[PDB]
RNA sequence: CCGACCCGUCUUGAAACACGGACCAAGGAGUCUAACACGUGCGCGAGUCGGGGGCUCGCACGAAAGCCGCCGUGGCGCAAUGAAGGUGAAGGCCGGCGCGCUCGCCGGCCGAGGUGGGAUCCCGAGGCCUCUCCAGUCCGCCGAGGGCGCACCACCGGCCCG
């Protein structure tokens, strides 16, 4: 009974945020998108050309083709019980770079620098980041102040 | 051998391997290629594209003999003569080249797939491909036509 | 030329610890002579 | 060869008896009378066989000569052994072990000869 | 109870040849012993190839074997294939080859022998190189068969080039609707 | 030539026996050193608490790095996330046990399957009893009982673990090679709790058995194996 | 003593106030042909197949079996593509020349290109040997790296037809 319109249910998702309507900021156009980098699809409603479908809003893909105004993105879509990597054409207004990739690459650069420096100075260093370890033993100074005693409060109907 | 068949293993099973719900009925869905455009359309579209319609000119009284022109490639060309011919031509001091008549072998057109050994040869054929002719000329051979 | 330059650059040279000692002896190869020595010591008895 | 003929007759043979979840072989030179490659008395280039003598006393030990493999008339040499039990078994042991003539059939022939010798003497009352 | 799915416990693989060929079973016995009592993985590969069906043992042409032996460093090595050596009349010169194969075509065998070559059965190979040392294990084109032109994505789907099953080939046989844009669609 | 081959066999046998003796002596000394280390740890906790109490302050012990997780519910009607996690904990049958190294990832992972497990912080005696009574090794995909030290040595000797005592040291003190030592052990096939249960369907803090009983897991272990 | 509703069937659900069944014996229901498709076994293998005909004391079996080869006509395969007229599947390297102009004329070789994987195989520094060594003799094993890379997969090239 649901219609199959290309924008059904997109009343809020493609809408502009509050007091962010109007002219699209230009810095979204001077971004450089090479092939093989990671982008996040947004799909603003100000530019109706080259919009992605509602099933790609919020998904993350990899750019495989660059054109005059848009890019080609390989993005995974789940259909029933299979993941097929769809290729979509999205204009650059609706995408932005993924900061997870940038954080990973800067971690790689730091790791390589750390390896070079450690092989210089001989002493081993840790690279594989660890999950939050259990806290080690420590002392808690009272500083001559008795810890405050707490009772539960009496009940009273306030509202 | 009926003793090796699946019926001998289905004795005692009431449905005989055809299910209790849907059963085995006479012809659910039609007989033969019934409903190729209505309810078996997905199967025909998916596995037999192009099945429905007319394409091209219809020609009454086609005679298959008229267009009979079997072909032979260049790589299999030297198999039409005995190896004695090949070695005699290869070791020959003079420039004499053997003559291979493919019509005698039952082939009418000489196609150009493959490459030839570098030794001259005369090929008697009804039709020649352009690249076949070029490859025969490149090894110093010659092409002649027969009717 | 890059292979030659890099290759000529590369070739351009110039306690007791009882548990540790026991782990050294217990090695099948590093501790062969040690256990041979202790076997000879346990076998032969000599004065002084 | 022995292996090839075995693959031929391991399941299709007139001497094969398949009954009561058991298998037996009835060719003349089969000690233990079992259907097995080791004990088969036809496929091997050399075999031994212990049978009772024609008269009801002593055993006959048949062995296969190397020369006439395709010559079944003279391929088998039979010697009749009609001595006491210990001497008979010692003679069979010497025939098999000293000649190295199939040492894997030594105890088989010893046991079969013992069984035949006990079958030969009169039963108790 | 215990929480394991049991639908994949029974691995499907050839533990023995389906054939009743007594010679094949004999050399299967030989290479079973060789693979069990040696550390050579070549014996394992040969043994598991002897189990394979005929479609899994495609014939090896003479030309392909010559081409593979002619690669650098494979001089004076034994070419081993579990299958049939097949003559290729498209090749004219045959070098000296030392080949072990399950079967050799009479014409291919004649060409190999007249070229000064040697042909070994697998028992002869076992006597020669029991570990398979100095051998080049080859295989024929496994997907060189007509059935694989029909296998793949369905013919009536976009971007599929798989051969449909037709009783005859001609302009009247599955070429109109779904094959050209002039009749409905093309995909 | 019989004499020199006899001498060869005698020398090879003697060398093998001397190697065996040296390895046994190493095992003995390592167990002694582990005993010393354990009593140092146990007395150190007491001493730290005592000096903090002398100063009038509070000594917060390091929260434990090792946990023992026991699956207490069956395999019927389990949600897919819980089932997947229990498969990841190697707890695929009721009353299995597994030593789980504690960190943020493992703690959240245990929080997911909280109604289905009962876990806590084992002491040394629980570890010794577990490894010695129900210790089975996954040696070449086979549940092999740890009856000889050679079984541990062949599979884990590359990590320095060559005996029962070394394995217990890597389990109790969560060592550098804890992952290999713990995955080497088959999940423990604990029996039913003798003396019964309080209630398996509610949390421990509300009178039941599910969830984290922080040191009372040792009582369950004693009644369990 | 404990447990224990009548089977078959349709059904979400049958002991059902749902239908068939009083009892017993015998009979009683996925077959054959044709055409495909895939898998497996066998023979030969760029071939293969005599199935129709013919030749062999005409016939117990034998209406079988054997053979034909200038009986392979023919079928399937070995070449595709186009509605059709028709056309119809080999490149790489080193060169001298125009003007080595994004190409035209020849040489010499090689003989279906290349990339990433790739079972297998090959080389292999270095190790393992004994009553000990300074001294090298023959072969075995482990072995870091390296090399040729089957089939097959992904990709990029190349060739034929419209
Ligand atoms: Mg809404
Ligand atoms: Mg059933
Ligand atoms: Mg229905
Ligand atoms: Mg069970
Ligand atoms: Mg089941
Ligand atoms: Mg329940
Ligand atoms: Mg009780
Ligand atoms: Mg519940
Ligand atoms: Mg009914
Ligand atoms: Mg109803
Ligand atoms: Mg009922
Ligand atoms: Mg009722
Ligand atoms: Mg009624
Ligand atoms: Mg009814
Ligand atoms: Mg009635
Ligand atoms: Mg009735
Ligand atoms: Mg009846
Ligand atoms: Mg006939
Ligand atoms: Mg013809
Ligand atoms: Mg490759
Ligand atoms: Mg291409």
């Amino acid at each position: 009974t649901n219609t199959k319109g290309k924008r059904r249910g997109t009343r809020y998702m493609f809408s502009r945020p509050f007091r962010k309507h109007g002219v699209v900021p230009l810095a979204t156009y001077m971004r450089i998108y090479k092939k093989g980098d990671i982008v996040d699809i947004k799909g603003m409603g100000t530019v109706q050309k080259g919009m992605p479908h509602k099933c790609y809003h919020g998904k993350t893909g990899r750019v495989y083709n660059v054109t005059q105004h848009a890019v080609g993105i390989v993005v995974n879509k789940q259909v029933k019980g299979k993941i097929l990597a769809k290729r979509i054409n999205v204009r650059i207004e609706h995408i932005k770079h993924s900061k997870s990739r940038d954080s990973f690459l800067k971690r790689v650069k730091e790791n390589d620098q750390k390896k070079k420096e450690a092989k210089e100075k001989g002493t081993w260093v840790q690279l594989k980041r660890q999950p939050a370890p259990p806290r080690e033993a420590h002392f808690v100074r009272t500083n001559g102040k008795e810890p405050e005693l707490l009772e539960p409060i009496p009940y009273e109907f306030m509202a | 051998p009926s003793r090796l068949r699946k019926t001998r293993k289905l004795r005692g099973h009431v449905s005989h391997g055809h299910g209790r719900i849907g059963k085995h009925r006479k012809h659910p869905g039609g007989r033969g290629n019934a409903g190729g455009l209505h309810h078996h359309r997905i199967n025909f579209d998916k596995y037999h594209p192009g099945y429905f319609g007319k394409v091209g000119m219809k020609h009454y009284h086609l005679k298959r003999n008229q267009s009979f022109c079997p072909t032979v490639n260049l790589d299999k060309l030297w198999t039409l003569v005995s190896e004695q011919t090949r070695v005699n031509a290869a070791k020959n001091k003079t420039g004499a080249a053997p003559i291979i008549d493919v019509v005698r072998s039952g082939y009418y057109k000489v196609l150009g797939k493959g490459k030839l050994p570098k030794q001259p040869v005369i090929v008697k054929a009804k039709f020649f491909s352009r690249r076949a002719e070029e490859k025969i000329k490149s090894v110093g051979g010659a092409c002649v036509l027969v009717a | 030329k890059a292979m030659s330059a890099r290759a000529e650059a590369i070739k351009a040279l110039v306690v007791s610890r009882k548990l540790d000692r026991l782990a050294y002896i217990a090695h099948p190869k590093l501790g062969k002579r040690a256990r041979a020595r202790i076997a000879k010591g346990l076998r032969l008895c000599r004065p002084k | 060869s022995a292996h090839l003929q075995w693959m031929v007759v391991r399941n299709c043979s007139s001497f094969l008896i398949k009954r009561n979840k058991q298998t037996y072989s009835t060719e003349p030179n089969n000690l233990k009378a079992r259907n097995s490659f080791r004990y088969n008395g036809l496929i091997h280039r050399k075999t031994v066989g212990v049978e009772p003598a024609a008269d009801g006393k002593g055993v006959v030990v048949v062995i296969k000569r190397r020369s006439g493999q395709r010559k079944p008339a003279t391929s088998y040499v039979r010697t009749t052994i009609n001595k006491n039990a210990r001497a008979t078994l010692s003679s069979i042991r010497h025939m098999i072990r000293k000649n190295k003539y199939r040492p894997d059939l030594r105890m088989a022939a010893i046991r079969r000869a013992s069984a035949i010798l006990r079958s030969q003497k009169p039963v108790m009352v | 109870g215990v929480d394991i799915r049991h639908n994949k416990d029974r691995k499907v693989r050839r533990k023995e040849p389906k054939s009743q060929d007594i010679y094949l079973r004999l050399l299967v016995k030989l290479y079973r012993f060789l693979a069990r009592r040696t550390n050579s993985t070549f014996n394992q590969v040969v043994l598991k190839r002897l189990f394979m069906s005929r479609t899994n043992r495609p014939p090896l042409s003479l030309s392909r074997m010559i081409r593979k032996m002619k690669l650098p460093g494979r001089e004076n090595k034994t070419a081993v294939v579990v299958g049939t050596i097949t003559d290729d009349v498209r090749v004219q010169e045959v070098p000296k080859l030392k080949v072990c194969a399950l079967r050799v075509t009479s014409r291919a065998r004649s060409r190999i022998l007249r070229a000064g070559g040697k042909i070994l059965t697998f028992d002869q190979l076992a006597l020669d190189s029991p570990k398979g040392c100095g051998t080049v294990l080859l295989s024929g084109p496994r997907k060189g068969r007509e059935v694989y032109r029909h296998f793949g994505k369905a013919p009536g789907t976009p971007h599929s080039h798989t051969k449909p099953y037709v009783r005859s080939k001609g302009r009247k046989f599955e070429r109109a609707r779904g094959r050209r844009a002039s009749r409905g669609y093309k995909n | 030539n019989f004499a020199e081959l006899k001498i060869k066999r005698l020398r090879k046998k003697f060398a093998q026996k001397m190697l065996r003796k040296a390895r046994r002596k190493l095992i003995y000394e390592k167990a002694k050193h582990y005993h010393k280390e354990y009593r140092q740890m146990y007395r150190t906790e007491i001493r730290m608490a005592r000096m903090a109490r002398k100063a009038g302050n509070f000594y917060v012990p390091a929260e434990p790095k090792l946990a023992f997780v026991i699956r207490i519910r069956g395999i019927n009607g389990v949600s897919p996330k819980v089932r997947k996690v229990l498969q990841l904990l190697r707890l695929r049958q009721i009353f299995n046990g597994t030593f789980v190294k504690l960190n943020k990832a493992s703690i959240n992972m245990l929080r997911i399957v909280e109604p289905y497990i009962a876990w806590g912080y084992p002491n040394l005696k629980s570890v010794n009893e577990l490894i010695y009574k129900r210790g089975y090794g996954k040696i070449n995909k086979k549940r092999i009982a740890l009856t000889d030290n050679a079984l541990i040595a062949r599979s884990l000797g590359k990590y320095g673990i060559i005996c029962m005592e070394d394995l217990i040291h890597e389990i109790y003190t969560v060592g550098k090679r804890f992952k290999e030592a713990n995955n080497f052990l088959w999940p423990f096939k604990l029996s039913s709790p003798r003396g019964g249960m309080k209630k398996k369907t509610t949390h421990f803090v509300e009178g039941g058995d599910a969830g984290n009983r922080e040191d009372q897991i040792n009582r369950l272990i004693r009644r369990m194996n």
